[PDB]
């Protein structure tokens, strides 16, 4: 049972930190943010960019 | 109340007034190149000359500091200019940079370690 | 004995991976 | 202890894949540059927008 | 040996779950 | 072997979940956003903001 | 098996901290 604590321990060793991304979360909130625009702008005839 | 500390060039405008306190002060600050600190009511404007202070802390790598960035940016790097003054009267009449009694381009000695980087001109009327 | 090991074989595949998915891309 | 590895792998089948909603957090996001485009135009008198 | 296997199974069953609150709405 | 229960329990008692700041990551997609549009106006030569 | 309770346990409390690094900030 021994070496099933070893790898266990080896396997407590990984760092508990998950790098994630900020350019695809930037691009999905600008695209979210563009939707909205969009509605905002229909809601309000054509008084807007387009 | 308000106190200045530094010495300043003269400036040139038009119909001053008819803005908020805050405004004039910005642009205060914007024209006359000067640093606005504020005890509580009191506004004091200082100069780049008597603003900064020379003190003995320094900031060391692997000491006292954890994550150092810079950020570059080369969109704007413009080392020649053309520029134009008022306009003669006779500007119809006139053809080319001779509507004009100041035309004037700029080179940048920077042009030496990157080219000539020439901007869109700017005109100015007065 | 070979449980844990295997508790532990099968905790390296999926907890390292982690979800967080936008809409349909990672992270 | 058979049944109890039966339990391990059934739930170890869960999918390690955790999706998060993107319109709250394009809102939150809007919302909060917002308060920070309010600030902004506060520091500079009423030179913005409103 | 039954209570660990019990105790491991509400374990990651909590686990799935997962938090990621932005301020006080989930995800 | 009863404590192993007590003590796994007590650690399960933890909330499942991770609060995780806003004004961080509004900051980072602004910063994000701010990139992408000096981009297109040095894409688009000058005929932006700046 | 006493050291297999303390090996869950200093894993559910690393488990605990979490990541999701922005570039370098924490959340």
């Amino acid at each position: 049972l021994a070496r099933v604590e070893n790898l266990l321990e080896r396997l407590l060793q990984k760092n508990p930190v998950i790098k994630m991304d900020d350019k695809v979360v930037a691009e999905v909130v600008s695209r979210n943010q563009a939707n909205s625009f969009d509605q905002y702008n229909y809601t309000m005839g054509g008084a807007a960019y387009s | 109340s308000y106190e200045i500390q530094g010495s300043f060039p003269l400036v040139e405008l038009e119909d001053l007034g008819n803005k908020n306190g805050l405004e004039l002060v910005n642009l205060c600050l914007e024209e006359f190149g000067a640093i606005l600190f504020a005890d509580n009511k009191k506004l004091y404007f200082y100069d780049e000359k008597s603003w900064y202070v020379r003190t003995e802390k320094q900031f060391r790598y692997l000491y006292n500091t954890e994550e150092v960035s810079v950020d570059t940016n080369t969109d704007n790097l413009k080392t020649e200019i053309k520029c134009y003054g008022k306009q003669k009267e006779n500007a119809d009449k006139l053809t080319g940079d001779n509507k004009y009694m100041a035309v004037v381009t700029y080179t940048s000695p920077n042009e030496a370690i990157y080219g000539k980087r020439m901007a869109n001109a700017k005109s100015d009327d007065k | 004995a070979i449980l844990v090991s295997e508790n532990g074989s099968n905790f390296k595949i999926t907890v390292t991976n982690a979800g967080e998915l936008k809409a349909t891309k990672v992270e």
